[PDB]
């Protein structure tokens, strides 16, 4: 029912962590325990909003 | 400073304005105003007097309506031998002329019509818009005593069927049964009052209160017009007895006995637990508050039912509330 | 349930020498910035140690809001950081040791540097991180002029009871 | 001072006023503090009470040597004259910001022929907002706004009278238990009580539920709905609640197994309520004392997952945009409260002792009064007699 | 010195009461008091807060009973930018509500009774002991206003027969038709006066 | 029923207190530090 049609949550996931990871970490990815990890999430969450 | 109190008096402004005071009080008909002035005179020389006694007034506050008057009701000139020589003025709501004329009513006796539909036919003479927001309540019997004023009748009726009747800050006649809702601000202790001085009292209290009153119906007319009609309706929050009975100005009935019970208790419990509090610098009175006074523990929603704007040329620009819950 | 129950974490803080160092001719100076860790697999990491010592740096190498002056400045570096509009606690980010002017003997201004030196360090004690600041200048001749900046911390948990100040909020940093 | 080298031009700030600098003379200021000192008849005890901070208040000197005095001295007072207030560089005591009062200009032409004295007094003033303080309430939440939210969406798709006529029966009956809940939840909870509104509130709830026609009206369903945790949330204060909130949003865990709009219809009455009594629930943990910080976020995430869900489930398949905006707007509200009560409320912090010590003890050093161990049993484990060796408690603010 | 003046309020001592004033009123139906309070608050601390609404009040005059409520009937909490914050507290006598409620008679109109037998069923609604010496009168018809206050008949009945109505120092209500009889001081001019 | 633009500071605080609750959990948000730039920068993408 959706106008704006939403990509699967999955594409869009790894697409933050590609974008985070060329920018900032230089093209390594995230530890999964740390800050960039909570970072990354709290910016998929904005991203429904 | 952007001016945070501008006056207007039919269109020219007022730049003299030594003093100034504002109040507005939802327990009566009309606001007031006392706006100072200074005068001179040169001797031997030509002089120009106003002396206007009526014309419109109105009291902008930091850029917002605060008062329509109409305006001049009253002028006075003091004088001194040695301080100096000034005027005083002085205006009301825009039903000045209800609080003060005798209705002149075409006939004096509705047969069968509504409150409102006799609010609207009385002062409807001099040209007042009604703000009418109430609950519409049918009467069979309505007759104006002779001569009364306006002001007597209008507040009369409205107690009966628990209407408070009140002027808003345009020039109409607000009838309303509750607050605006207008959520206002924290008046939180520490950060803007100066002085408060809350307090109860037990002899403005009554547990249980109860009325009468016959009935006035065509139909009904003996033992259910005359011993029937009681109703009791009690408080709760007093812990003690405290009797009283009222009786009933008007056509009784059962759903109208309660109505005026629970107008006097929200009376009786606002009079038993007034604020005065003091803001400093300078929106309007029935809107909602939160408060904290943790000295003796006020951390309850609040109601204003009173404002006063007062300014003096040295040392004071205040303000004025009067809360109760 | 565990001791540990404090549950603050720490985030990424500015460090000395994190970009190394870059020489001249006239001296070493440190060119500090963000640190990268990296695990056996890649997998990068910023560090987030010395928390008070980051924040200092922030502090000193920041320009804030300069004075009015009649003749004005361009609009582009008026300094300060426009992010000040919202913070509530009543004070302005960044530091004005640099706005100094030559006046007097090299005796005189070089006083006058430690004056804003220990007036805008002293921001540390508002925000509670630490307790006591104080700079140190020791003036030498010509060509050689020394700075030294003590801090002094806390340890996370109480160990002493009856200090005549009060314990700093936000040590939970605990330095 | 002490010692012969001083330099005065090193210690001594230039003084200023609004931008304008001037040769300053003399420094003076006024601090203090306003207290209420009272003594009582017959008594050899007296007493005090501090209620603020003193104005402060400022005065310097200034003096004019130069050439044409007249004209910088003259040119000087047309600034202090000018409206508002000003930076003010005092000598001694920094930039502060200050309004003048009055000033004194004295001068002579032949007592005293080429220097211009001016006396000032200065006030501080701190600017103020014009609505009499703004400032915001951090001690209660706001569940107004979610309320209205939940109503809309209820109303929205529960409707018994256009859903397949042979699933109007079920979908009725569910509403029928749903209220069922909030009425055994009611009843516990007041089981001591004996006043006169017990005995109405209760034949309201029987009269509603025996009527069978009072469910297919969608605004009947709502304000019964809403009504019923009105009383439930009144009917007791504090932890009472937590377990009869606690049942009620396990039976509203479940979804519907029907198809299209009768799913829809039936989804809302589990939704609408779960959202209810998960707003209602945290009011009731904001009405006590978190035990401690663990404990306090411990209890928040509860609520936050529960909240999450719900969120999840009004932004499936665009199910209902506008809900799913109003519970992510809530939940962050939610949080804000909680963790301030947590980290805040108290303001417990960890202490570490040399070794185990009684309560008794443990009191009298971390505060100095030993009555106050009461505070202690609930927050350390261990018995009476060996806690430590690391204890929790407030935070000393002398 | 030795105390000349102790109150209490159920049973707990006023220590810090500021100032004092007492009356008693031959002209009236309730004496009255007031007591000023000393009270503290210290910012983000505990306030133990007891606003009392009702209780007893008594006030001993050099060890002698002065007073009896019934008490707390007002709360004021005074409070000033200046100066100090400090409470006030008010009360009465214990017949102060008659003084402030409206009769509630069994039926409304006696049928042929005397004044005394009167006056017992109009307090004892409200469990005020009567203490009666003066002389009873007869009165064939007797019918209490519908509504009035308790004050306002007992002072229109005893008007007419010449009773005073007025209260006791104990928490009695006292109809008496003279003086007490109890000699006092002889209040010369150079000696007390002032 | 409408939801429109919020304010400034409204908006501002939103941000920053879900930042700190969901990545520091529960610290505040000590001025001129790191994390105080990096919630800056996103209210200034929000409000863009």
């Amino acid at each position: 029912a959706c106008t704006i049609q939403r990509p699967e949550p999955q594409a869009l996931r790894d697409k933050i962590a590609t974008r985070f990871s060329t920018n900032v970490l230089g093209g390594a990815e995230i530890i999964p325990e740390s800050n960039e990890f909570y970072v990354v999430t709290l910016e998929y969450a904005m991203q429904e909003e | 400073m952007i001016k945070p109190m501008r006056i207007f008096i039919g269109g020219e402004e007022l730049e003299t304005y030594t003093s100034a005071r504002l109040q507005r009080t939802k327990k009566q008909l009309t606001g007031s105003l006392t706006v100072e002035i200074f005068l001179n005179y040169v001797p031997s020389k030509p002089v120009i007097v106003n002396a206007v006694r009526g014309k419109e007034i109105l009291v902008y506050v930091m850029g917002e309506l605060a008062f329509t008057g109409e305006g001049g009701s009253d002028v006075t000139v003091n004088f001194a031998k040695g301080q100096g020589y000034s005027v005083t003025l002085t205006a009301r709501g825009r039903t000045k002329y209800l609080v003060d004329s005798s209705h002149s009513h075409p006939t004096g006796s509705f047969k069968d019509t509504s409150d409102r539909k006799v609010i609207e036919a009385l002062v409807k003479e001099h040209k007042v818009v009604l703000d009418w927001q109430g609950t519409e309540v049918k009467e069979p019997k309505i007759t104006l005593r002779d001569g009364n004023r306006i002001f007597n009748e209008i507040f009369e009726r409205c107690n009966q069927n628990c209407h408070f009747a009140y002027e808003t800050r345009d020039g109409k006649l607000l009838v309303t049964d509750g607050t605006t809702g207008v959520v206002g601000e924290d008046i939180v202790l520490g950060q803007n009052i100066l002085d408060f001085s809350a307090e109860q009292s037990e002899d403005r209290a009554n547990s249980e209160i109860t009325v009468k009153g016959h009935r006035v119906a065509k139909d009904v007319w003996g033992k259910n017009a005359i011993v029937q009609p009681v109703q009791s309706v009690a408080d709760s929050w007093v812990g003690a007895n405290i009797p009283l009975t009222i009786q009933h100005y008007g056509d009784a009935t059962n759903e109208s006995l309660q109505r005026r019970a629970k107008f006097e208790a929200d009376r009786r419990a606002a009079e038993s637990k007034s604020v005065n509090v003091t803001v400093f610098h300078v929106w309007d009175i029935g809107n909602i508050h939160y408060v904290e006074i943790p000295p003796e523990g006020i951390f309850d929603v609040m109601e204003c039912v009173s404002l006063t704007y007062s300014v003096d040329a040295k040392s004071t620009l205040e303000t004025q509330l009067e809360l109760a819950p | 349930n565990f001791e540990t129950a404090d549950r603050r974490k720490r985030f990424w803080t500015t460090q000395v020498a994190a970009c190394g160092q870059s020489s001249d001719d006239c001296g070493d100076c440190a060119r500090p910035g963000l640190q990268l860790l990296c695990n056996g697999e890649g997998r990068i990491t910023i560090a987030t140690d010395n928390y008070v010592a980051g924040l200092a740096l922030n502090i000193l190498l920041t320009d804030a809001s300069k004075a009015d002056t009649g003749c004005g400045w361009t609009p582009g570096n008026r300094g300060g950081f426009w992010g000040d509009s919202f913070r509530s606690d009543n004070m302005r980010s960044g530091s004005k040791i640099r706005q100094v002017t030559a006046r007097g003997s090299m005796r005189e201004t070089v006083a006058l540097i430690r004056a804003y030196a220990i007036d805008d360090l002293k921001k540390l004690v508002a925000y509670g991180v630490a307790k006591s600041v104080d700079v140190d200048l020791t003036y030498q001749g010509s060509n050689k002029i020394d700075m030294t900046i003590m801090i002094q911390g806390v340890d996370g948990n109480e160990s002493r009871v009856g200090l005549t100040g009060e314990r700093i909020a936000n040590a939970w940093v605990w330095s | 001072m002490a010692g012969p080298c001083y330099n005065p031009n090193e210690h001594y700030l230039p003084a200023s006023f609004k931008g304008v600098p001037f040769d300053a003379d003399s420094s003076d200021s006024e601090h203090g503090r306003n207290g209420a000192e009272a003594e009582f008849v017959f008594g050899e005890r007296t007493g005090y009470a501090d209620l603020g901070i003193k104005i402060r208040s400022y005065s310097i000197r200034a003096r004019f040597q130069t050439n044409d005095h007249v004209a910088l001295s003259n040119a000087f007072i047309a600034v202090l004259e000018s409206t508002g207030p000003g930076l003010l560089v005092h000598p001694t005591r920094g930039p502060v910001m200050a309004a003048c009062r009055s000033a004194r200009v004295t001068d002579s032409k032949v007592d005293a022929a080429g220097v211009t004295y001016i006396d000032i007094d200065f006030v501080e003033a701190n600017d103020t907002v014009t609505g009499f303080g703004l400032v915001g309430s951090l001690i209660a939440l706001a569940l107004s706004p979610i309320i209205t939210a939940t109503e809309e969406s209820f109303k929205r798709y529960y409707s018994p009278e256009n859903v397949r006529y042979y699933n109007s029966e079920t979908v009725i009956a569910t509403m029928a238990e749903a209220v069922q809940q909030v009425q055994t939840g009611y009843l516990a909870l007041s089981g001591n009580d004996t006043s006169q509104e017990k005995w109405t509130i209760v034949r309201d709830f029987r009269n509603v539920l025996i009527d069978e026609f009072t469910f297919f009206d969608p605004a009947n369903s709502w304000n019964v709905l809403r009504n019923g945790f009105s009383y439930l949330d009144s009917a007791a204060v504090g932890q009472d609640k937590f377990t009869i909130l606690r049942n009620i949003i396990n039976w509203s865990s479940s979804h519907s197994e029907l198809d299209g709009e009768s799913a829809d219809a039936q989804n809302a009455i589990f939704s609408a309520v779960r959202v209810l009594a998960t707003a209602y629930l945290s009011k009731a943990y904001m009405e006590t004392v978190a035990s401690t910080v663990n404990e306090g976020l411990a209890q928040y995430d509860q609520i936050a997952a529960i909240l999450e869900q719900e969120a999840q489930i009004a932004q499936e398949d665009c199910h209902d945009n506008e809900f799913f905006l109003s519970i992510r707007e809530f939940s962050v509200s939610v949080a804000r409260v909680m963790v301030n009560r947590a980290y805040n409320s108290p303001a417990l912090i960890v202490y570490s002792f040399p070794g185990t010590m009684h309560s008794l003890v443990v009191a009298w050093e971390i505060f100095g009064d030993a009555k106050r161990s009461r505070e202690l049993e609930g927050r350390n484990t261990g018995a009476p007699w060996a806690i430590g060796p690391k204890v929790i408690a407030e935070r000393v603010r002398a």
